[PDB]
């Protein structure tokens, strides 16, 4: 069942079949962009999905805006139907030359004169777009660009209920939340003073203003008869009249303004029936009407509140009052009354990057608006234009600054595939327009029983963002309007179904929705008379095995993308699970990969989906292959060329490659993979190795956490990463003059500038190593001269005859490697360089690392660690047959941590690298029942997948460990339990009791040793602060807290704290006279007065506060 | 093997037309070479194949 | 709760106390319990009016047990608390004096400590309360400078006292009181560290 | 802004005027040295960018940044260095490896 | 040297201030936009707090190394290290008291 035409094949202990087959992993990112710009494919998913309006982003955007008109009403513009066109330039070049990936749209604006009669029409430019590559990111200005999705509550109407300490009585509270308007407070309280606080202001009975619209009080009791407070309250109003209610209103509104029956008449509809003024979003008018069941019947069209809605939203919170279950209004369906919950995903929208890109543009649009209404009301009437009117400066301007300064345009991190996926899925919670982290609750960050199936309870940052930025599911899409949906199969009368529905969280909460790992016949009858089953709201009971309407697709169904790919998750611990999540998007592409011999099904899918990976369009058959490039023949005839960059810096620093995979001359499927990015092996993510690992505590060198690793690891590359630095120099003009790279450089020797080439940069392939040279420069020097007689005086004569300081570029403290390639930009070439430069050249140093002590390495269940000790291939343990392991865990560290699934891994890797054989003469065993029929029979080196929440039982691992194929030497190394007799290395003696052994996977984390060593014994001094630099680049001292003072002074050592406040860090002459002396052999002088207290001295003394010292 | 030297390239970083893989794998692949001297001084080999 | 108890501001608990000994009388109100001791030598009774959601404590009986229940008529020490809760460090040291407010502190602290398991000596809670409650308000200045209320540590207004009697001048009536540690540490003799 | 109007003021008298003139601009120069020895002290603070209060000559003292706070957050010294640890039990008690 | 054994803040007064700075400042001029350079006697003047660079006089008459402490006519300016223009201060003088 292999989708892909030619991924390796591992049969997977599968006992369940799921009826659809993972959605694209990265639909949900393109899908808003499409529905955005609006192309003929979205239009024909709507029209699929039914919805009756086909309508797109931005012509919806730039439609409600027109017709716009002065106030005079002679003139009038609009422009709609607008339409994009081609590229600019191919995403390598763009990326490469530092443009951007963009594409011009076209708007065709009509022009139309009221009292006249004319019509001006034609297309008009509206700026570039940045167009959203097939991968779902933006390339901006050569830097990779993904917006993440963020969480906001659905603008609608909720009934909050709040139960007074005192009175222990019940406050129905409804609040109504527009997207821009008033907002409207009614709370019946214990005064009974059912009122309305429209902007804060004070709660008036929401009598006054029912009337003010001139509601006829008849109907105000007829309506309210059934209601006894709201009664008592209708009976204790004391001013009454339309025209009073109304001004009375108005006053309340707007104190101190002339109180006039026109004026609260045309406040009322500006400030709830003007469009402009008070909007909704289409999903809120929708919420409403289905929380309301009013005009359910027609697709909404008006955006706008409505009488007949607050009158049903007031007779709804009075009914919910008087404790009913259920309310009815003519014209609209029975409905439940019930109170509604914040942190329910009924509520909680999704706004994908349509909307925010929708929302800027809208933006844009009425600043560009607002000044061409007013240019053309001002503006000649009769030869005016349009093309005179649209000015493109501020949209353009607001989506650049959109792109470059927005918290929601984040680098895409590209460490590896997995973690450009996930970044890609992921849902933010926080940023502009949305919760701080201080005000936010701390309950919003706990799970909710309506997250299953929509958004992963595992998943998460470690730091104090947790609970905020969650992942969507595997099988989650978003609806058209953002509401999170997830597959379901409805049973109608006890038989599952095989065609499947998406439901919301409204609509599943109303149904039944049954278990997918409950047995099921393979005629779809439930064997089992009772199955468990989720209800409304943390509620789970068995029922009889016909009421139940709904089951699930696969058990796989509430985990995250990176979390479904952990064998035995459902063995692990939830802290230690999303460790291990978290710690798989922090792994290193290595040199040579291997794929996993224990993995999940999800492996090559989520690799295709990558995007890292190329993949053949139609089935052709290859002609040649290359290192750099491959060409593939199409069967009708047409030749097509594949280009894979090779030692490409990625946007985090490590290395990216492709390796063509494929032989000359095989037919090659569509679909089927052609070369593997980094973290790949034959089109499968593969981000570690496989190590032979035992379980003992060794010498105390694994003490705490601590890891051993043997030489051969060391000496055969198996850990090896490569890493690429990057450079940049740039000389830009000055007042002064303009600074030129050349090779020669004032007082220097010809040695330290051997490797500079004439153009004045170092030839590639050259070594460097740390303060060496790496480009030169010269910077002019600083006379005072005439700006245009010395001007005319220097262009004349005058040549080089003042003087140049040396500038040059050096490789920062702590780097080194071979130069494996020069990019210069020059202006001259027609470059595109920022203004005010004319030269900026970079360089790129990429060093090979070899795994060594200090670096830190975990497996996928969340268990770090570091490289205590490296010991000799000659010392580490051996098996019975000599071979050596190849790392040693402790075992101190497992029954705590409670992560006993890592086990378990181990013991099946070690029976798929093996290899079993099942005796089957005698009949298949009790155990091997439900195994497939094909995985009974095992090859050295197999491959094995556990899919999560449906693997191997325990069981199978007993029987399988009790068949494994014997060693070529003809004895079998493990028993039954899986220990096995070792050997050790220094005593020679074998170890009185067995220890276990197996194959495990091991990744590589990005917290290398190498950044973090650093010293500095005397460099560069600050000039403002006359302190040290700071940081390791910069070759500066590290920081000394205060809480080391307070340490200092409880052991009573004075002397040491003196030296290190005022001889180590500001005394000038201090520095100079101690470390003079330490260059001799003269004692160390006393120090003197720090720097600190001279100023201090200094500015207090410019306050008239006569500082005196009085050394007497 | 100690160290080699490649006609037409200036460092292990890059690679050259005409083969499949690049010059990391080649050093890899040659890495698994075994050689025996007699002589107590650098010796120098040739591969040459068009 | 450490945090509170070292900054002694109200308790939230405010359990209340036995300020005289005597032959309690107390009449339960369901609503709010009102309690009121006979003096033994003589005088008044003082009356409390504390709320009655709690279940009252054991009474001070010649067995001294937990399990008793508050019973009316009987007798109880001077200072001891009559129901659950926390007595307020001031009330305390008012009717007590000072090394029954510090004793009681330092037992409350290494109680709490000790609920968790850690244990500490005490004499580094010792050195702290020592300059906690080391402050001398005074009501009256009479024959002194200072204004009246003014903190004044008991050093210095023991010095003045003593000056101004042994010339003849009438005493200043002062009485120690102690503070949280903020109000202890803004005021001190050195003006660059308050500065700081 | 003090100079400047330290200059006006001596140009003025020098030139001679009424009464009413020199106070005015007096009870300006008054204002300006009360800004500087300290901005929001009292009344409306003077605000060049973005209606942002100014750092005034006191500032340098009170605060986060006072000088005499960020003389207690410490200092960067010398003859440093960090690195990771591991754990080590070939060393005695008081040995440690570099 | 290292000597401190009390600090006592006082009030200063005119005088005090008189005596403490070495110049009085006359224009609000600050380095100049175009030589970057101080004006003359402006807020930067070298003829007041000292010179821009290490052992240099203004006019270039002095500006040998073998020179401390010493003032030069032509520019009236001393010969020091840069660091002495960080503790000299400049008073300005008042038309009017405050
Ligand atoms: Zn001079």
């Amino acid at each position: 069942n292999n989708s892909v035409p030619g991924a390796p094949n591992r049969v997977s202990f599968a006992k369940l079949r799921e009826p659809l087959e993972v959605p694209g992993l990265l639909d949900v990112q393109t899908d808003s962009f499409e529905w955005l710009i609006g192309s003929p494919r979205w239009r024909e998913s709507a029209a699929e999905r039914g919805d009756v309006n086909p309508v797109g982003g931005l012509e919806e955007v730039l439609y409600e805006l027109s017709p716009i008109e002065d106030f005079s009403g002679s003139m009038s513009l609009s422009f709609s139907d607008p339409r994009f066109d081609d590229v600019k330039a191919p995403v390598d070049e763009c990326k490469d030359k530092d443009m951007t990936y963009a594409a011009p749209l076209f708007v065709t604006a009509e022009f139309i004169n009221n009292n006249t009669g004319e019509i001006k029409s034609q297309t008009v430019f509206m700026g570039d777009f940045p167009m959203m590559t097939e991968k779902g990111t933006f390339i901006i200005n050569g830097t990779e660009r993904v917006v993440v999705s963020q969480l906001v509550r659905s603008p609608g109407v909720y009934f909050d209920e709040t139960i007074d300490k005192s009175t222990d009585k019940t406050l129905h509270s409804v609040k109504v939340i527009p997207s821009r308007g008033a907002w409207l407070e009614f709370d019946v309280d214990k005064r009974d003073t059912v009122g309305v606080r429209i902007d804060r202001k004070r709660r008036q009975p929401v009598t006054v203003l029912l009337k003010a619209l001139g509601w006829t009080s008849e109907q105000i009791v007829e309506r309210f008869g059934f209601s006894e407070i709201m009664r008592s309250t209708l009976e204790k109003d004391n001013t009454v009249g339309t025209d009073e209610a109304l001004l009375d209103i108005y006053r309340k509104l707007r104190p101190g303004e002339p109180p006039t029956k026109e004026s609260a008449q045309t406040l009322l509809e500006n400030l709830f029936f003007k469009e402009k003024r008070y909007d909704l979003a289409r999903v809120g008018r929708y919420k409403v009407n289905k929380k309301l069941g009013l005009h359910v019947g027609e697709p909404i069209t008006s955006s706008t509140l409505t009488e007949e809605d607050v009158v049903a939203t007031i007779e709804y919170l009075v009914r919910l009052h008087e404790g009913q279950t259920t309310m009815t209004v003519p014209g609209g369906v029975e409905v439940p009354v019930e109170t509604d919950d914040i942190d329910h995903f009924g509520n909680r929208r999704l706004r994908t990057v349509g909307e925010l890109i929708q929302n800027q543009i809208r933006v844009g649009m009425s600043r560009m608006e607002r000044v061409v209404r007013e240019r053309m009301t001002t503006q000649d009437v009769e030869a005016i234009t349009p093309q005179t009117l649209i000015n493109i400066r501020p949209v353009v301007a607001a989506i650049k600054e959109f792109f470059g300064t927005s918290q929601l345009s984040q680098f895409m991190d590209q460490n590896n595939p997995l973690s450009g996926l996930t970044h890609k899925r992921r849902l933010s919670a926080l940023g502009p327009g949305g919760l701080s982290r201080e005000r936010a609750g701390l309950e919003v960050r706990d799970v909710h029983p309506s997250h299953y199936g929509r958004m992963c309870p595992i998943e998460t940052p470690e730091g104090p963002n947790i609970g905020l930025i969650g992942s969507l599911s595997v099988y989650a899409r978003v609806n058209p309007f953002g509401f999170i949906e997830t597959p379901y199969r409805k049973v109608v009368d006890g038989v599952v179904s095989d065609e499947i529905v998406y439901l919301t969280a409204d609509e599943e909460d109303r149904h039944v929705v049954a278990q997918a790992n409950s047995p099921i016949d393979a005629d779809g009858r439930f064997v089992e008379p009772r199955v468990l089953v989720r209800r409304k709201a943390g509620e789970v009971e068995y029922v009889p095995s016909s009421e139940v309407d709904y089951m699930d697709v696969s058990p796989r169904q509430m985990v995250s993308v990176a979390t479904a790919m952990i064998p035995f998750l459902e063995h692990d611990d939830a802290n230690r699970a999303l460790m291990g999540a978290n710690m798989q998007r922090q792994a290193v592409p290595l040199v040579r990969s291997e794929a996993p011999l224990v993995g999940t099904g999800m492996e090559l899918r989520a690799a295709i989906d990558a995007g890292d990976v190329v993949v053949a369009e139609e089935s052709g058959v290859i002609e040649e292959v290359s290192a750099d490039y491959i060409t593939v023949m199409h069967d009708n005839g047409t030749r097509r060329t594949y280009r894979m960059r090779k030692f490409a810096r990625s946007n985090h620093g490590t290395c990216a490659n492709q390796c063509p995979i494929v032989d000359a001359g095989d037919r090659v499927e569509a679909g089927q993979v052609i070369a593997d990015g980094p973290c790949t092996d034959d089109g499968e993510m593969a981000l570690g190795k496989n190590l032979l690992v035992a379980i003992m505590p060794w010498e105390g060198h694994n003490y705490e956490d601590a890891i051993i690793l043997s030489n051969r690891l060391v000496e055969e590359d198996v850990l090896t990463s490569i890493h690429i630095e990057e450079h940049e120099i740039d000389a830009r003009d000055t007042k002064l003059g303009a600074e030129e790279i050349t090779r020669d450089i004032p007082n220097i020797s010809d040695e330290v500038l051997a490797d500079l080439d004439e153009r004045g940069i170092v030839r590639i392939g050259a070594e460097v190593r740390d303060g060496d040279i790496l480009v030169g420069k010269v910077t002019p020097k600083g006379e005072t001269e005439l700006t245009p007689e010395e001007r005319l005086l220097r262009a004349i004569f005058g040549e080089k005859a003042r003087e140049v300081r040396d500038t040059s570029l050096k490789v920062p403290h702590g780097e080194s490697g071979k130069v494996i390639g020069i990019r210069v930009f020059s202006r001259e070439d027609e470059d595109e360089l920022p203004a005010g430069v004319n030269e900026l050249v970079r360089v790129y140093v990429a060093q090979k690392r070899k795994i060594s002590d200090g670096d830190k390495l975990a497996g996928r269940h969340g268990n770090k660690g570091v490289i205590g000790k490296i010991l000799p291939v000659e010392d580490m343990p051996f098996l019975a047959d000599g071979t050596p392991v190849d790392i040693i865990l402790n075992t101190h560290g497992v029954p705590r941590r409670m992560n006993i699934g890592q086990i378990l891994e181990t013991h099946l890797g070690w029976c798929a690298h093996s290899g079993w054989k099942v005796d089957a003469a005698k009949g298949v065993p009790d155990w091997a029942a439900r195994l497939p029929d094909e995985l009974l029979e095992a090859q050295p080196n197999a491959i094995v997948s556990t899919p999560v929440f449906d693997g191997a039982q325990e069981a199978e691992l007993q029987g399988l460990l009790s068949c494994t194929l014997p060693n070529r030497d003809g004895d079998v190394l493990v028993d039954a339990d899986g220990k096995a007799m070792l050997f050790d290395g220094r005593s020679g003696e074998p170890f009185p009791y067995p220890v276990t052994v197996g194959y495990m996977y091991i990744m590589k984390l990005h917290h290398l040793v190498d950044d973090k060593i650093h010293a500095r014994s005397t460099g560069p001094y600050s000039m403002i602060t006359q302190q040290p630099l700071g940081g390791k680049a910069q070759f500066g001292g590290q920081r000394f807290g205060e809480m080391e003072c307070w340490a200092m002074q409880a052991y009573g050592a004075a002397y040491t704290l003196q030296e290190l406040l005022t001889i180590k860090s500001d005394d000038t002459v201090g520095r100079v006279k101690v470390y003079e002396a330490i260059v001799k052999g003269e004692n160390i002088p006393e120090p003197g007065i720090p720097e600190s207290f001279k100023v201090l001295l200094k500015e207090l003394q410019s306050l008239c506060l006569n500082v005196e010292v009085l050394s007497s | 093997v100690t160290s080699i030297r490649i006609d037409g390239v200036l460092h292990e970083f890059t690679t050259v037309p005409g083969v499949k893989e690049d010059v990391t794998e080649i050093i890899l692949n040659l890495k698994s070479l075994v050689v025996s001297s007699e002589e107590d001084e650098p010796v120098t080999m040739y591969l040459r194949k068009q | 709760r450490v945090q509170e108890l070292f900054e002694a501001r109200v308790p939230r608990g405010k359990a209340p106390i036995a300020d005289v000994t005597g032959r309690v009388r107390l009449e339960d109100g369901e609503r709010f319990y009102k309690i009121t001791i006979v003096p033994d030598d003589g005088g008044e009774e003082v009356v409390y009016d504390k709320i009655s959601k709690r279940q009252r404590l054991r009474v001070f009986k010649h067995e001294d047990g937990s399990e008793r229940v508050l019973s009316d008529g009987d007798h109880v020490e001077v200072g001891q608390q009559l129901m659950e809760g926390s007595a307020d460090p001031h009330e305390v040291l008012r009717v007590q004096g000072p090394r029954e407010v510090q004793i009681h502190l330092v037992r409350e602290v290494q109680e709490v400590y000790r609920a968790q398991g850690v244990s500490i000596h005490d004499k580094h809670i010792e050195v702290i309360v020592r300059q906690m409650l080391r402050r001398v308000t005074i009501i009256d200045s009479g024959s002194t400078e200072f204004l009246p209320g003014s903190l004044i540590d008991r050093a210095e207004f023991e010095a003045e006292n003593r000056r101004v009697v042994a010339e003849g001048g009438e005493p200043a009536a002062g009485r120690p009181v102690l503070m949280g540690i903020t109000k202890a540490s803004l005021a001190t003799d050195s003006w660059l560290s308050a500065a700081s | 802004r003090v100079i400047n109007r330290n200059n006006r003021l001596k140009r003025l008298i020098d030139l001679g005027a009424p009464e009413i003139i020199v106070n005015n601009e007096k009870r300006m120069l008054q204002e300006s040295v009360d800004a500087l020895f300290d901005n929001g002290r009292r009344g409306r603070p003077v605000t060049g960018p973005g209606n942002r209060p100014l750092k005034s000559l006191s500032d340098l003292l009170k605060g986060k940044q006072g000088r005499f706070r960020q003389n207690l957050l410490g200092k960067r010294v010398d003859y440093s260095g960090r690195s990771v640890i591991v754990v080590g039990p070939q060393l005695k008690l008081h040995q440690c490896g570099l | 040297v290292n000597f401190f054994d009390e600090l006592r803040i006082g009030l200063a007064t005119a005088e005090d201030i008189r005596q403490w700075s070495y110049g009085e400042v006359k224009k609000p001029e600050t380095i100049n936009y175009r030589t970057l350079k101080p004006e003359k006697d402006g807020l930067f003047c070298e003829k007041i707090f000292g010179p821009t660079r290490d052992w240099e006089c203004y006019c270039g008459k002095y500006k040998r190394v073998r020179f401390k402490g010493i003032i030069c006519e032509r520019c009236g300016v001393e010969v020091t290290r840069a660091k002495v223009r960080r503790e000299r201060m400049g008073h300005i003088e008042l038309a009017a008291p405050v």
